RNA sequence: CAGAUACCGUCGUAGUUCCGACCAUAAACGAUGCCGACCGGCGAUGCGGCGGCGUUAUUCCCAUGACCCGCCGGGCAGCUUCCGGGAAACCAAAGUCUUUGGGUUCCGGGGGGAGUAUGGUUGCAAAGCUGAAACUUAAAGGAAUUGACGGAAGGGCACCACC
RNA sequence: UUAAAGUUGCUGCAGUUAAAAAGCUCGUAGUUGGAUCU
């Protein structure tokens, strides 16, 4: 039986869509199908910074980040615990999880 | 002996209310028995239609417990069905006959032809939809009886129809539908408007508002 | 774990809101008027019944508690709910007044109040929360 | 008001009106409630008609009239600044008040404590008082509710538009009612104006 | 699985195209 | 309703709805019966009559007996013009 | 859904007797294949000869011995 | 496309008052449409309407009373004799107490008990109960 | 690895690319033919048009662009509803169906044998299209509900668990 | 062999998930076709 109304994609309207590799299997997953995550990330974690900044030559020195754009197959969010499984009436709530608090 | 709870018992157990259509006319939700074994009384007769055994898997082993079919009659218009599921048979049946008094309804009945003495068939072709089940009752000559199956025919004789012929779709190997959709066409003689039922309504004042005295002080 | 059941805080309950008058923040004299009322078997039980009204007589000085009902308290929340300054808050010099709606008690033949005070109406039409 | 010169709205009582905010509504619009409201105001604020206004509290205050019995009209509120109003409307007409949490059961479960059979109802928030509007449904109860321009009307056959929402605003229209009540049975002369003024009604924040 | 059934069934009427010939 | 003698032959007669003119049936629990007092065109008090409307369940189910009120006592002069 | 003109009679009664032979009773009996392949020839009873004595044995969950003949 | 344009003038009349509404619209107006208006109308079971002129087939506004349950269509427009009438009404009304068919003969359009009464028979445009 | 003709890894042929001819098949799916009418709301979005305070293209002339608030038409969708349907899941269409007829095309008739054999036809081939019967069988199947189990995910308790 | 069978369905069945809408569009025969005249 049917068990979501857009059969798990964001397709409507349009027939054909490029694929992309799986960022861990390098799996063929449609791009409206996939699982996408932008991360923006610090070069130096906690653990060095204190130990940067006393090297650096530069006063009021700002450390660059990282910006990675990740795709995921839906087995690979799941196995990861990138994504979960949820009840049938919670499936439909597509708020993006509380993170930004 | 007869204590109600509701403000409609207090006035049918005081003579105020006296009869079962003053409260039809109002809609009003019949929640005591005994207001039905006030009016109808002895001319009310049951039959038990089905004993239905229905089981709950657990852990250990399975739970079963009993359903009881019951339809409720005067001959002589109204008609009521009632169900119930309980552990024990006699529980089951003993608590079925209360629900199906309290489901009671009127029936309309009309001429097939000519008008001449009492009404004997149903006013016009009804059906009731029940659950896959539908239940068709079509006007029939005076003396033809009623060309039904067994099941739908005890409660058109429940209902004091005399002549009807019926029609059924789906699977009425389910009695518990089968019946709860010839019984929802019963009810629906008294929805159906026809050109006799066309003058203005005269709005009575409600047995609510013509007690308010007597509710009060009681 | 020192938690109380519902044995004894219904039988505190209907103490307390049948005999307000006598009960105080003592212990040990609630402790001695529950034995002159209340039917109870053993000390044991009557102290916690007798500690939990104790308890829960702070609680009314406080205010009010959702759990009993005293017709005095009723008196005093009577005596507090019967307040009305001396001038109310509905007579003013001046009411502040749209443009708009000037115009609809025009429609009510209401262009003769004196107390009335048309202002200027916000310019940008800026009401509605940004998307995303 | 049957176009009546004694029953029509006057100006002490207009003033009472836009003071307290009840001609304004809120940003959204029920598309049941269109007829009550007069033009939407930049800053996308909704205006109600108090003419309007006034005929269908003068349908209400008919309505309650007409039942014989002052303690089967029941009034409702289930938000806190309502609770104030509804105690003192039902201790100057005589009718009963439900203030705080509504039990599930009240109007249909014929066993319970606080089973009752109203002939009337009267709510101030169809949202937020919806179980006992829609329990109503159950025992055939006509209803008679304080209305916003974003309420809805299921079960409503008196809606009454107005601002639900202000605390001064709830108080005044409340007060209105019992005070139209009064001087419809035939308590209060028409003439005098009440001696009991719109505070009594009004919520306080602690 | 129905896929490799008929993939079964193609190779045994690719067989029989060869032993069931007009020539026969 | 009536059969060809002129006596009437029908257990009761059933309200119909002031509004969409359906008949209110026995197990219509959502259908409202209500009176709306009249008043002295001098003294402005109860004079002691009523009128009466019927609205049926499916009409206030869809959210227009609000509206089926006000017409009905726009009609009967109760409510005024506008 | 289907048509329903007044000029419809050949497209109906065409449509009819393609689809009948999709019902197996009726193809079975005015098929002609059913007929050669009965033993009897549309009979009700035929006479014979007994070649030998068999013993069938029943189908699970039943177990015994049915006694038939063969004719 | 619209073909049969009495349908959809019978099918927007049954669609509104089954809504409990008061006034229905027809488009577009048409002869045929206006005489099975009048022939229900005649019965008591709509009221007075107007036509509305558009210098085109106009339209129709239709006051309703509340006592239809059903106005339909028959397509095609079947021959009946007046010997085959009998069946058709078993067929398609409700009662022998109420109910019309309405056929279109050469002295006019009308329902089954004129037709009977004038000994003519003809072709079935629908039926109203 | 018990075994691996596999899953993992190192190479690697045809192929993957282009030009010119064949092949005509997909869970080619919204598993939902096309044309037309009627039937509830609400906020957005893409295009075209119409109207309206006010910001900005720096200080101005108008048009023109970027925002802001609405209206109309045609599109991809979304939320909500006792519109009504349905076995239900669910669907504003899968509604307007025993109160059964707007027009028209294709196609189904318990489960297997079997999309197989045979004949015809197209193709270089692989294959495509059309397409049985003898015989065998009392169920196969669809939705939803309580459990049991999961080498599925989250919590809690115990010195007959650990620390 | 007829009814039961509204399981051959003109009256009167079905085709999202139970059997089932052609991959898509064009196009002849066939079927059907908007107001409008006393
Ligand atoms: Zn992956």
């Amino acid at each position: 039986t049917k068990k979501r109304r857009n059969n798990g994609r964001a397709k409507k309207g349009r027939g054909h869509v490029q694929p992309i590799r799986c960022t861990n299997c390098a799996r063929c997953v449609p791009k409206d199908k996939a699982i996408k995550k932008f991360v923006i990330r610090n070069i130096v974690e906690a653990a060095a910074v204190r130990d940067i900044s006393e090297a650096s030559v530069f006063d009021a020195y700002v450390l660059p980040k990282l910006y990675v754009k990740l795709h995921y197959c839906v087995s690979c969010a799941i196995h990861s615990k990138v994504v979960r499984n949820r009840s049938r009436e919670a499936r439909k709530d597509r708020t993006p999880p509380p993170r930004f608090r | 002996e007869w204590m109600p709870v509701t403000k409609l018992g207090r006035l049918v157990k005081d003579m105020k209310i006296k009869s079962l259509e003053e409260i039809y006319l109002f809609s009003l939700p019949i929640k005591e028995s005994e207001i039905i074994d006030f009016f109808l009384g002895a001319s009310l007769k049951d039959e038990v239609l089905k004993i239905m055994p229905v089981q709950k898997q657990t852990r250990a082993g399975q739970r079963t417990r009993f359903k009881a079919f019951v339809a409720i009659g005067d001959y002589n218009g109204h008609v009521g069905l009632g169900v119930k599921c309980s552990k024990e048979v006699a529980t089951a049946i003993r608590g079925a006959i209360i629900l199906a008094k309290l489901s009671i309804v009127p029936v309309r009945r009309g001429y097939w032809g000519n008008k001449i003495g009492k009404p004997h068939t149903v006013p016009c072709k009804v059906t009731g939809r029940c659950g896959s089940v539908l239940v068709r009752l079509i006007p029939a000559p005076r003396g033809t009886g009623i060309v039904s199956a067994p099941v739908p025919k005890k409660l058109l004789m429940m209902a004091g129809i005399d002549d009807c012929y019926t029609s059924a779709r789906g699977c009425t190997a389910t009695l518990g539908n089968f019946a709860k959709a010839t019984f929802d066409a019963i009810s629906k003689t008294y929805s159906y408007l026809t050109p006799d039922l066309w003058k203005e309504t005269v709005f009575t004042k409600s047995p609510y508002q013509e007690f308010t005295d007597h509710l009060v002080k009681t | 774990g020192r938690v109380r059941t519902k044995t004894v805080k219904k039988a505190a309950r209907v103490i307390i809101e049948k005999y307000y008058t006598r009960l105080g923040n003592d212990f040990h004299t609630n402790k001695r008027v529950c034995e002159e009322i209340a039917i109870i078997p053993s000390k044991k039980l009557r102290n916690k019944i007798a500690g939990y009204v104790t308890h829960l007589m702070k609680r009314i000085q406080r205010g009010p508690v959702r759990g009993i009902s005293i017709k005095l308290q009723e008196e005093e929340r009577e005596r507090r709910d019967n307040y009305v300054p001396e001038v109310s808050a509905l007579d003013q010099e001046i009411i502040e007044v749209d443009p708009d709606t000037k115009e609809m008690l025009k429609l009510l033949d209401f262009g003769s109040l004196s107390n009335l005070q048309v202002t200027q109406p916000t310019v940008g039409m800026n009401f509605k929360t940004p998307r995303g | 008001s049957g176009a009546l010169d004694v029953l029509q709205m006057k100006e002490e009582d207009v003033l009472k009106f836009l003071a307290a905010g009840t001609h304004l509504g809120g940003t959204n619009l029920d598309f049941q409630m269109e007829q009550y409201i007069y033009k939407r105001k930049s800053d996308g604020i909704y205006i109600i008609n108090l003419k309007r206004t006034w005929e269908k509290l003068l349908l209400a205050a008919r309505a309650i009239v007409a039942i014989e019995n002052p303690a089967d009209v029941s009034v409702i509120s289930s938000r806190n600044t309502g609770q104030r109003a509804v105690l003192k409307f039902a201790a100057a007409t005589g009718a009963t008040p439900i203030a705080g949490r509504f039990t599930p059961g009240t109007f249909t479960n014929q066993i319970q404590a606080a089973f009752r059979e109203p002939r009337l109802l009267v709510v101030t928030d169809p949202r937020a008082d919806h179980q006992p509007l829609t329990e109503a449904s159950y025992v055939n109860l006509p209803t008679i509710a304080l209305c916003n321009t974003d309420s809805p009307l299921r079960y409503v056959d008196i809606a009454i538009p107005c601002n639900n929402k202000g605390a001064h605003s709830v108080g005044l229209m409340w007060w209105m009612l019992a005070r139209e009540v009064l001087r419809m049975r035939g308590t209060i002369s028409r003439e005098h104006p009440w001696e009991v003024m719109p505070d009594l009604y009004f919520y306080r924040d602690p | 699985r129905a896929k490799w059934r008929k993939k079964r069934m193609r190779r045994l009427k690719r067989k029989r195209r060869k032993m069931r010939q007009r020539s026969k | 309703m009536q059969n060809d003698a002129g006596e009437f032959v029908d257990l009761y007669v059933p309200r119909k709805c002031s509004a969409s003119n359906r008949i209110i049936g026995a197990k219509d629990h959502a259908s409202i019966q209500m009176n709306v007092a009249e008043v002295d065109k001098v003294t402005g008090r109860f004079n002691g009559q009523f009128k009466t409307y019927a609205i049926c369940g499916a009409i206030r189910r869809m959210g227009e007996s609000d509206d089926s009120i006000l017409r009905l006592a726009k009609a009967d002069g109760i409510v005024s013009k506008n | 859904g289907k048509c329903r003109g007044l000029r419809t009679a050949r497209k109906l009664r065409s449509h009819r007797r393609d689809q009948k032979w999709h019902d197996k009773q009726y193809k079975k009996a005015h098929l002609g294949t059913a007929l050669k392949a009965n033993p009897f020839g549309g009979a009700s009873h035929a006479k014979g000869i007994v070649l030998e004595k068999v013993g069938v044995e029943a189908k699970q969950p039943n177990s015994a011995i049915r006694k038939c003949v063969r004719v | 496309v619209r073909m049969n344009v009495l349908a959809d003038a019978l099918k927007s009349i049954n669609n509104a008052e089954k809504r409990g509404k008061r006034q229905v619209l027809i488009r577009p107006c048409s002869k045929v449409i206006v005489r099975f208006l009048t022939v229900m109308m005649k019965h008591g079971y709509i009221g007075e309407f107007e036509i509305i002129d558009d210098h085109r087939a106009g339209k129709i506004v239709v006051n309703l009373t509340g006592r239809l349950n059903k106005c339909g269509v028959i397509s095609p427009r079947f021959d009946v004799q007046l010997k085959d009438l009998e069946k058709w009404q078993n067929n398609l009304l409700p009662s022998r107490q109420f109910g019309f068919i309405v056929l279109t003969t050469s002295a006019g359009i009308m329902d089954h008990e004129e037709a009977r009464r004038k000994h003519t028979g003809g072709k079935i445009l629908g039926f109203f109960f």
